């Protein structure tokens, strides 16, 4: 299942 | 034995060629399993094993919707990497990122994995004790900083020893009779003479799986690790893969070279003299 | 940057033999960046379809593709990868060599 990765703004 | 689930995605930016390129895949071990690649037509998440056609419908727009999420936050990653490195939007730079987690034989938590690259580089990671990062350099510092006041590290943990290992639970399951699978190599040897006093001895390991395997060289019982030519693992195309050792040895000294071979489908470690 | 040249392997999935059909591989790992050409060439022509697998990385996070083609080996053809990747002044042409 694919991570949720919203957060992962730079 | 343990199992692993692995996410690998690259973005690469095409100045003057419209949007940068993103493509993932989906592993577990070593057999892909989905794929996604924004320069494709369908513009899902696509399966690349027999054993996950039978997700359903919800599965495949859940998947989708997430690695499409990720390309276009990846995207924007790709201009604010610029901005950090004080980089010209003429050039093309890489954004490559692996995520997945680890379990035992009994299917319990071992190990979990969230990490960046730029430009071939490290970038930022999460330790292995999910509580932290690792920032490669000054940029990635910042990043760093914004990902601990968002508690990013929190909510990546509990996913990586929640959702990944059941969600890798459930695919060993359903992929049971191909991905417990152990295959042996069935080995041999080559033999070529370089010329009036020297010849090549080369060790072949051939369709094996997992891609795990050792291969070494003595010579006199002593191991022969400088002198060696070792090729990197490569894949059969069947699900299998490929490998070979070889040797440079004086004609007529063939006997003094043994080569080994370990791997998990051996129930005791090979030898070969030629 | 840092860039890094392909390794490039060509061989056929099972040890050939003239007559049965097979499968010609070429394997492209350890490069950087990833953008790059691989075709497979029929006494020096290239094969107009040829498949590839969807583009990954290792550990290191250098990148790796495998190019592969359906094909029948016979004692007078001869088959060769041609490599072209930004790190190779001109395209690397890697010959197949069915017995090593």
């Amino acid at each position: 299942r694919y991570p949720l990765t919203f957060g992962w703004c730079f | 034995g343990s199992h692993s689930m692995r996410y690998f995605s690259t973005s690469v930016s095409r100045p003057g060629r419209g949007e940068p390129r993103f493509i993932a895949v989906g592993y577990v071990d070593d057999t892909q399993f989905v794929r996604f690649d924004s320069d494709a037509a369908s513009q899902r998440m696509e399966p690349r094993a027999p054993w996950i056609e039978q997700e359903g419908p919800e599965y495949w727009d859940e998947e989708t919707g997430k690695v499409k999420a990720h390309s276009q936050t990846d995207r924007e990653n790709l201009r604010i990497a610029l901005r950090y490195y004080n980089q010209s939007e003429a050039g093309s730079h890489t954004l490559q990122m692996m995520f997945g987690c680890d379990v035992g034989s009994d299917g319990r938590f071992l190990r979990g994995y969230h990490q960046y690259a730029y430009d071939g580089k490290d970038y930022i990671a999460l330790k292995e004790d999910l509580r932290s990062w690792t920032a490669a350099d000054m940029a990635a510092q910042i990043t760093k900083r914004k990902w601990e006041a968002a508690h990013v590290a929190e909510q990546q943990r509990a996913y990586l020893e929640g959702t990944c290992v059941d969600g890798l639970r459930r695919y060993l399951e359903n992929g049971k009779e191909t991905l417990q699978r152990t295959d042996p190599p069935k080995t041999h040897m080559t033999h070529h003479p370089i010329s009036d006093h020297e010849a090549t001895l080369r060790c072949w390991a051939l369709g094996f799986y997992p891609a795990e395997i050792t291969l070494t060289w003595q010579r006199d019982g002593e191991d022969q690790t400088q002198d060696t030519e070792l090729v990197e693992t490569r894949p059969a195309g069947d699900g299998t893969f490929q490998k070979w050792a070889a040797v440079v040895v004086p004609s007529g000294e063939e006997q003094r070279y043994t080569c080994h071979v370990q791997h998990e489908g051996l129930p005791k470690p090979l030898t070969l003299r030629w | 940057m840092i860039q890094r040249t392909p390794k490039i392997q060509v061989y056929s999935r099972h040890p050939a033999e003239n007559g049965k059909s097979n499968f010609l591989n070429c394997y492209v790992s350890g490069f950087h960046p990833s953008d790059i050409e691989v075709d497979l060439l029929k006494n020096g022509e290239r094969i107009e379809k040829v498949e590839h697998s969807d583009l990954s990385f290792s550990k290191d996070w250098s990148f790796y593709l495998l190019y592969y083609t359906e094909f029948t080996p016979t004692e007078k053809d001869e088959y060769a990868c041609r490599v072209n990747h930004v790190t190779l002044s001109q395209p690397k042409i890697v010959k197949w060599d069915r017995d090593m």
